[PDB]
């Protein structure tokens, strides 16, 4: 089957500019391409079908183009309620096949903000049941690029740390990150110096916050 | 002409002439004439080969 | 009849002996009644 | 207006069969191509899933050939999907969308449904373990708190602060699938240092499938 | 009184390859006296323990007859008989004049040499006839301790 | 001028393979015997490790016969060493040296490389633990201090006092392999008793692989 | 293989005298012997090859000798930058073999200094994490001979004590030694009187320093 490859896979622009979404196929396929618009949390919505006709309900600001192997989606004016992921579907001819792409993220472009560094030590209530975990807070950051690493006695740590990132807020247009270091009950008392490394682009130096138990 | 020889413990590209046993005739012995194996008495006759 | 192999503590050896109608079949002794 | 209403959540064992329907209404359900998709968390969907409601013709993908079987009903106007051999990579939300053209032709999707969260794993109960408000890490004039919940798989819930009183710092961190097989929910809040001790901050758990509501003060 | 019931229900056996007799028929047939063995191979040495296979562990370590009648049972011990720092506790012989015979033992610690003249461990052409396996826990599926 | 440039440090697991190169330049690398040595800490090096760059003939020692395999490249003029089954006693610095004679003949080493520190163990981090300046043991008009670091294996670091200000008593004690499998660094300084309390003495750690610099005052 | 045996293994002389380095083989080998000069920390350097020819760059002060089984290295004038360890390499003939010796250290002879005895009690920061260790300082001593033994309630102690000796200094020609007594957290509070025994040649009596916790 014809696979769809998206090289940019992301587009960070400000509301009011024009989008440069792309959708490239493998072989020299026909113009049977159709984009979509799926709001995070809501249901997907058709944007342009057959790459040459406008769908129903879609405003005049959306106007796609492309022919053969050079497809692009040019938006006239970006809207605050139109920032979502866009998927393009490619269909075959004979064996009624339908293939999809990967999707491109469209987020509001804000200023690079310093991520707030906060660390939460585990409470004594969790120690009575084991599985002690330390949580590090990283909020108020525009770019989705942060290397959260724990300092186990001034060392590295991997595999036992899971990171979770939220979506873009509508008030200040920032993100939130929370990492959890899964450890054992008998292993927490072996070490005392616990730190949270924050590697951010807007920070000239890695902020390191630690606590003594 | 000064010939040099190297004796590193590696797969040798040249060893020498492979020694072949003598022609034991008039005795039932094992023979290997380049693949042709078996056992027989090597005796000559008056055949004219091509 | 001490069966086995090279002596002087190099391999296991079988020592079949009969002492007072008792067939003690030991096969683990060495040679350094 | 064309609308597609689906069922709710349905947890199934790893190896049983799942039966999810797709009720359609608002139009003449006689000549219209029906499709079925499912967006995996982080991954995407790639299959046809086209079934003929009028006739008895079905179409499956290559990766899912003998594992999924679909059927239609011209009387109730509702298609049914039967996916067998549920592995550990099928827990996602299933959607059913119609087609822009009729049965002889084919086009993109125009009317989508609402979703059906089908999960394949075990269930357990949560636990409210509050964090520690360290006064040393209060740089910036404000502070922080937390209501980190323990491992629990079913999470059709939402968090708040003081029964929805405080609406500052309600960012809810998404759950992640740990190595055990359950999810963990995180929820913090940023409050000034002057309100430490005076104002109360107690989260509220509303876990309905477990019927357990534990409110712990931080 | 054997039952052969604790060997078929569980599936922790790596290679359940019987020779001579079948496993599904051992519950009814009786025997005079059975002989069990105990040795740890280096993972990829289970195939060498067969009536007709050769290598480096089936010629001077454990010889199996061509008319063997029994069953081979191997199971992994990557967590019971393995250490992250080192499990140098099992050795095997890889230098001996001539192969062994079926059901024989060659416990010895004398130095190895092609000709006679028993030499010392410090020498030029004389080396130790045994070498340790070196089982670890951060290797592939091949280099794993299997108890056969 | 003949010079042999090698690679840097390379830590490998106990059971994997190590690939260390030896780049040569400054001469015609067509007829010259290449050797390899490695001085163990406290012990010495004893093996030939001679490899023919032009031909494909190699030579190994008796203790290392099937564990080490070397190769050459007449295009890049750089030999490669592949030592499998890394033991806990081979963690040392590897050197590659040329020969004084040509391929047909043989002589001692004349041009040496620079060294390649190879280590076979687990990784860890340091910890700055200051000592206690006991005033009772101040006999002699002076005093003493210390910046004894905790156990840590990777030590590409150096110590100083006040960012290199004080250059009196900078004797750094070498590390030792403890029973756990790590190294401990010691560093003291002799200062007069009259400068106690007034002058500051804070060591500085420059551990690059850990990206952590802890400065603790004694 | 032919092994090399070095009986002296050490040579403590002053700059300006002549060296008496030796290198004896096992059997009656030929004169195919070659010495080396490896500075501690730097790379080794060839000194004399074939035991009868001078290498390149080597000054005229180095002149080796020997024949068959009685080899020796006689230096004309010692230099402060020539004090290092010297290794001799023996090569075979047929199987392209090369054997090395053990090495002979050449330390600068200096007057016997009194080793400064100092002990450091453990701090409260290390007691919170366990593994309490006591450090005994032994610096400013010429001869490499010091028996550091602890007094566990007027007794001996071994196995849990590791000693580290530095190199010879270039300014005062002294050495430095630091011993560490590895113990446990619950074991440190069992005893109160900890002493460090110093056994030195230049000291007429073993200096013992203790402290009260």
């Amino acid at each position: 089957e014809i696979v769809l490859t998206q090289s940019p896979a992301t587009l960070s622009l400000s509301p009011g500019e024009r989008a440069t979404l792309s959708c490239r196929a493998s072989q020299s396929v026909s113009s049977y391409l159709a984009w979509y618009q799926q709001k995070p949390g809501q249901a997907p919505r058709l944007l342009i079908y057959d790459a040459t006709n406008r769908a129903t309900g879609i405003p005049a600001r959306f106007s796609g183009s492309g022919s053969g192997t050079d497809f692009t989606l040019t938006i006239s004016s970006l809207e605050p309620e139109d920032f979502a992921v866009y998927y393009c579907q490619h269909r075959s001819n004979w064996p009624r096949m339908f293939t999809f792409g990967q999707g491109t993220k469209l987020e509001i472009k804000r200023t690079v903000a310093a991520p707030s560094v906060f660390i939460f030590p585990p409470s004594d209530e969790q120690l009575k049941s084991g599985t002690a975990s330390v949580v590090c807070l990283l909020n108020n950051f525009y770019p989705r690029e942060a290397k959260v690493q724990w300092k186990v006695d001034n060392a590295l740590q991997s595999g036992n740390s899971q990171e979770s990132v939220t979506e873009q807020d509508s008030k200040d247009s920032t993100y939130s990150l929370s990492s959890t270091l899964t450890l054992s009950k008998a292993d927490y008392e072996k070490h005392k110096v616990y730190a949270c490394e924050v590697t951010h682009q807007g920070l000239s130096s890695p902020v390191t916050k630690s606590f003594n138990r | 002409v000064v010939l040099s020889f190297e004796l590193l413990n590696a797969p040798a590209t040249v060893c020498g002439p492979k020694l072949s046993t003598d022609l034991i005739k008039n005795q039932c012995v094992n023979f290997n004439f380049n693949g042709l194996t078996g056992t027989g008495v090597l005796t000559p006759s008056s055949k004219r080969f091509q | 009849w001490v069966f086995g192999s090279t002596m002087n503590n190099k391999s296991q050896s079988v020592i079949i002996i009969n002492n007072s109608t008792n067939v003690v079949i030991r096969a683990c002794n060495f040679e350094l009644h | 207006q064309v609308q597609l209403v689906q069922s709710g959540a349905e947890v199934k064992k790893p190896g049983a069969s799942v039966k999810v329907s797709c009720k359609t209404s608002g139009y003449t359900f006689t000549d219209h191509y029906m499709y079925w998709v499912r967006q995996a968390p982080g991954q995407g969907l790639e299959w046809m899933g086209v079934i003929n409601p009028d006739a008895g013709s079905v179409t499956y993908a290559q990766k899912f050939q003998g594992r999924v079987t679909m059927t239609s009903d011209t009387s109730t106007s509702t298609v049914y999907m039967e996916l067998s051999s549920l592995r550990s990579e099928d827990t996602a939300v299933y959607y059913c969308a119609r087609d822009l053209f009729f049965i002889p032709a084919a086009n993109s999707f125009d009317y989508w449904g609402q979703g059906t969260l089908v999960t394949v794993s075990s269930t357990k109960g949560p636990s409210v373990f509050p964090l520690a408000p360290s006064s040393k890490s209060t740089s910036g004039g404000t502070a922080a708190l937390g209501c980190l919940v323990k491992d629990y798989f079913p999470e059709p819930v939402t968090v708040s602060w003081n029964s929805g009183a405080l609406t500052s710092g309600v960012h809810t961190f998404p759950a992640v699938l740990q190595s055990s097989g359950l999810y963990s929910l995180s929820s913090v809040v940023t409050v000034p240092s002057s309100s430490l001790g005076t104002q109360t901050y107690i989260c509220n758990v509303n876990h309905k499938p477990s019927n357990t509501k534990v409110d712990k003060k931080v | 009184v054997a039952d052969y019931s604790v060997l078929y229900n569980s599936t922790f056996f790596s290679t359940f390859k019987c020779y001579g007799v079948s496993a599904t028929k051992l519950n009814d047939l009786c025997f005079s006296n059975v002989y069990a063995d105990s040795f740890v191979v280096k993972g990829d040495d289970v195939r060498q323990i067969a009536p007709g296979q050769t290598g480096v562990i089936a010629d001077y370590n454990y010889k199996l007859p061509d008319d063997f009648m029994g069953c081979v049972l191997a199971w992994n011990t990557r967590n019971i008989d393995a250490t992250s720092t080192g499990n140098y506790n099992y050795k095997y012989r890889y230098l001996r004049h001539g192969k062994l015979r079926p059901f024989e033992r060659d416990i010895s610690n004398v130095p190895f040499s092609p000709d006679g003249k028993p030499c010392t461990p410090p020498a030029l052409n004389c080396y130790w006839p045994l070498n340790d396996y070196g089982f670890y826990t951060t290797t592939g599926i091949g280099y794993q301790p299997y108890r056969v």
